[PDB]
């Protein structure tokens, strides 16, 4: 169960419109939807109870709608989006509003993170390479650090994520919170993102390990126009691996 | 101060 | 019970003294379903510029209002209430009794 | 000392005719404070108690879109109602609910009640306990299921011993000056010759509050009931109460009739005899 | 109206925490709620507190510092992990308000008890493909800020707590990079306040 949502990411164009689906959590009457700009918590676009609206004050006039038909299942939409609609769209669910104990608590959903760019043709895939470890951190430390670095890409909807032995991998893993500006100049500026896999000495230097950078782009649909030379970004896996070294 | 029903009968 | 007949009472606020001034009462309660009308008559005329409660209802859940009216009593002045309820083959009139 | 708030709530459906009449009366002890009704029934001018205007527009807009919103739900309710009882949509039907908190002299909760009649028959209440109902019949059973299922009772038990009780006090801190006032009975006894024979000796009790009181007649101490004939206690209209109590007495033997008041407001209770002024 | 101030809030690794937050509501009955949002922003429901409720909130490690006559509902976090990172919002229900009214949110960086630090700034050739050469400054302690570089054409990152939990190590860890011919790893954080006895292999 929790409370569902989708899509996880959207790229729109401005002017285009965007959905949001929302799924409460099972036999939750009440049925929130949010705005969270960046910097910000999130702010009450509109409340559901039932099917019936309970409050609707903040919702952006005529760009912004919601229905929840059936009191269940529930869409927040956009049309004309604009770019300072960028934002993450949380919906969460309650069994109740007003009741004035925890029956109102909120739980919320994923959310979705929307970009509203200028123009699609600034959005790029990330190109991935692994760092294989130094010798010198090998011979010192007794322990191999890999280096991830994922490059080029915007805007900044990307998973980074390492893979050893076709398991994701929880621990001895380093993301980086914040992506960096590759031309700090430009507006729109492809980004950048590292991450770190430490395993042990023992475990690099053993040839049958492979370890597999991962990289999940969220980008463009089949339905999205695209006119430029370069293929279209759409969402991908962009991935780089390493075996280990005997050295 | 009113009460809140949020589920029908 | 879907159906109860309502119970009529005709009053004043304060006990009536001719010549002063004073409220006549019409509580009718006890009744269900809700749809119900009332009028006060005075003489067989009916009373304009009546004030009201609005419907509510009882713990028995038997619905009831008051309709009350400033009115100065006088010897021979004969005042009622009429009701009409779905219990009532006919609307009731209850007469303003002083003594009661 | 001790009050009580409760709510009395309303959804009559009325097909063919417009859109089903919701209503919502609030009392503290035996004051009507506010009232909601999907009839409005005037600009707003409805009766809301001096010491709820000094609450905000934001109390008011707020329990406003509280009303608005059960109807809503009631209307839901009335939808299924006729569903489990097998009932034409052709027919007017009547959803009511009863709740709210019953509190100490410390203002603290001694009481949550939350109860429901459908056409005027008891549907489902929430027990004493605040965690368990009791369905009326098998169509309430279903309705209880439902509700058991969604953790309803959970949900009334959070405004009974919280929202109630919290703002009861702010309300009887507020009005102070008409909620804690008790007003004893202005009484008196008149006589109604029958006959030669016989006269009625009538009882009255005029102005009081609380509305709870006793009127009894007495033979020389001994009690009576099955003579007396009490009257409906009612409104004066002034936010006060009247009863009367009768009975009838064979000429002569008036003084050996005694009329017993009772009132929260009655420092003793009262003894009253007929006297000729 | 909630107001959580400070900017940010650092702790050590399994100390407690206080992120402040002080209300405004003026009605007799509310709720106070504390919700915390990682990287990856999902909104996760720590802690409730209704302004009538007895004994104050407790769940698990989280604990709500409730004072109604000072209207302050601080969260406390005890025995911080490192998954406590995260920004935390305080958010405020009041039976006369229409919403939740959450603040802005106080983020909250957990350092980790650095256990034996070996400064050392390293050299991690390519796999293959990519012109770049990878400096990786690591195993340095919670006390040294990795300041971005004051090149256009070299990229350094930040101090990232790598954690390897099945070994209990944990390790701090800044990564920089450049197409420019100029660039070695000796003169890579140049810019930074890095300890001097930091490691430089060649
Ligand atoms: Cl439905
Ligand atoms: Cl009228
Ligand atoms: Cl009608
Ligand atoms: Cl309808
Ligand atoms: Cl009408
Ligand atoms: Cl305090
Ligand atoms: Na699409
Ligand atoms: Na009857
Ligand atoms: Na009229
Ligand atoms: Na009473
Ligand atoms: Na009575
Ligand atoms: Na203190």
């Amino acid at each position: 169960m929790g409370v569902a949502q989708s899509p996880r990411y959207k790229i729109i164009e401005k002017r285009q419109s965007v959905a949001f689906w929302c799924n409460p959590i099972s036999g939750h009457a009440t049925l929130y939807w949010y705005q969270q700009i960046l910097g910000q918590g999130p702010k009450l676009l509109i409340q559901f109870q039932n099917n019936g609206v309970v409050d609707d004050s903040q919702l952006p006039k005529d760009r912004f709608s919601a229905e929840r038909l059936k009191g269940v299942d529930s869409t927040l939409k956009i049309q004309p989006a604009k770019l300072e609609d960028s934002a993450v769209y949380l919906c969460a669910s309650s069994f109740t509003w007003t009741s004035g104990g925890a029956t109102d608590t909120q739980y919320f959903g994923p959310g979705t993170r929307l970009t509203v760019l200028e123009d699609l043709k600034n959005v790029f895939p990330p190109e991935v390479a692994v760092f294989e470890p130094s010798e010198a951190e090998i011979s010192h430390t007794q322990k191999a650090t890999l280096v991830c670095l994922a490059t080029g890409f915007y805007p900044d909807h990307v998973e980074l994520s390492w893979w050893v032995n076709g398991k994701e991998v929880h621990s001895g893993v380093c993301t980086d919170p914040q992506p960096l500006k590759e031309q700090p100049a430009l507006n729109d500026s492809r980004y950048a993102l590292s991450s770190r896999l430490r395993v042990s000495a023992t475990f690099w230097q053993n040839p049958r390990n492979h370890f597999r950078c991962q990289v999940q782009f969220y980008g463009l649909s089949e339905n999205d126009e695209w006119t430029q030379d370069r293929a279209k970004p759409v969402t991908q896996i962009v991935s780089a691996e390493a075996w280990g070294r005997a050295d | 101060f009113l009460r809140g029903r949020a589920y029908g009968l | 019970m879907i159906q109860r007949t309502p119970k009529i009472q005709v009053y004043s606020r304060h006990p009536a003294e001719n010549g002063k001034s004073n409220f006549l009462n019409c509580y009718v309660s006890g009744f269900h379903p809700s749809d119900i009308e009332v009028d006060l008559l005075k003489n067989g005329e009916r009373i304009e510029k009546v004030e009201h409660s609005d419907l509510s209802f009882s713990k028995d859940w038997s619905f009831y209002l008051l309709y009350y009216t400033e009115f100065t009593p006088t010897e021979k002045d004969e005042y009622a209430c009429r009701v009409n309820h779905v219990t009532l083959s006919q609307p009731k009139i209850v007469k303003w009794d002083r003594d009661m | 000392g001790s009050h009580s708030m409760r709510y009395f709530d309303t959804a009559m459906s009325r097909p063919g005719r417009g859109e089903p009449r919701f209503i919502s009366v609030g009392y503290v002890d035996d004051t009507q404070f506010v009232r909601f009704d999907s009839d409005a029934a005037s600009p707003r001018e409805e009766p809301r108690a001096p010491w709820i205007e000094q609450e905000g527009p934001e109390y008011w807009d707020r329990n406003t879109q509280i009303f608005k919103t059960n109807t809503q739900t009631d209307r839901e309710s009335l939808r299924n109602l006729r569903g489990y009882y097998n009932q034409s949509e052709a027919g007017s039907h009547t959803l009511q609910s009863m709740y709210g908190c019953d509190v100490g002299p410390d203002g603290r909760l001694l009481r949550g009640h939350n109860q429901y009649a459908y056409d005027g028959k008891d549907y489902i209440a929430l027990n004493e306990d605040l965690r368990s109902w009791t369905a009326a019949d098998t169509a309430a059973q279903i309705t209880q299921r439902k509700w058991e299922a969604a953790r309803v009772a959970e949900q009334d038990r959070a405004y009974l011993e919280g929202t109630c009780v919290e703002w009861l006090r702010r309300y009887l801190e507020n009005g102070k000056d008409t909620l804690e006032r008790a007003d004893p009975p202005k009484t008196h006894v008149t006589h109604h010759p029958i006959s030669d024979h016989e006269a009625t000796l009538r009882c009255w009790a005029l102005g009081f509050y609380p509305a709870e009181i006793t009127l009894t007649w007495q033979r020389d101490g001994e009690d009576q009931t099955q003579d007396t004939e009490l009257v409906e206690t009612r409104p004066a209209g002034d936010r006060t109460f009247q009863k009367w109590a009768a009975v009838v007495v064979p000429s002569g033997e008036e003084q050996r009739y005694t009329c017993h008041v009772q009132h929260e407001g009655l420092p003793k209770p009262l003894t009253l005899r007929w006297e000729p002024s | 109206k909630i107001t959580q101030t400070q900017p940010g809030m650092f702790v050590q690794e399994k100390e407690a925490v206080t992120l402040d937050c002080t209300y405004d509501t003026s009605d007799p009955s509310y709720g106070l709620f504390w919700y915390k949002q990682p990287s990856s922003g999902e909104m996760i429901f720590v802690i409730y507190q209704g302004s009538y409720d007895q004994g104050n909130a407790t769940e698990g490690r989280y604990s709500l510092n409730f004072q109604k006559a000072r209207k302050s509902a601080n969260l406390v976090i005890s025995a911080s992990q490192l998954g406590d990172s995260a920004m935390y919002f305080c958010a405020m229900r009041e039976d006369t308000g229409n919403q939740f009214y959450f603040g802005t949110g106080t983020s909250l960086t957990v350092i980790p008890n650095i256990q034996n630090p070996d400064p050392a700034v390293y050299q991690l050739r390519d796999s293959k493909s990519s012109d770049k050469s990878v400096c990786l400054f690591t195993d340095f302690d919670s006390q040294t800020n990795v300041s971005q570089s004051k090149d256009s054409d070299v990229y350094i990152t930040d101090k990232c707590v790598l954690d390897m939990r099945s070994m209990d190590f944990k390790s701090n860890s800044a990564v920089a990079w450049s197409n420019k011919s100029d660039f070695a790893c000796a003169n890579a954080f140049n810019n930074s306040i890095i300890p001097e006895d930091t490691f430089f292999p060649s």
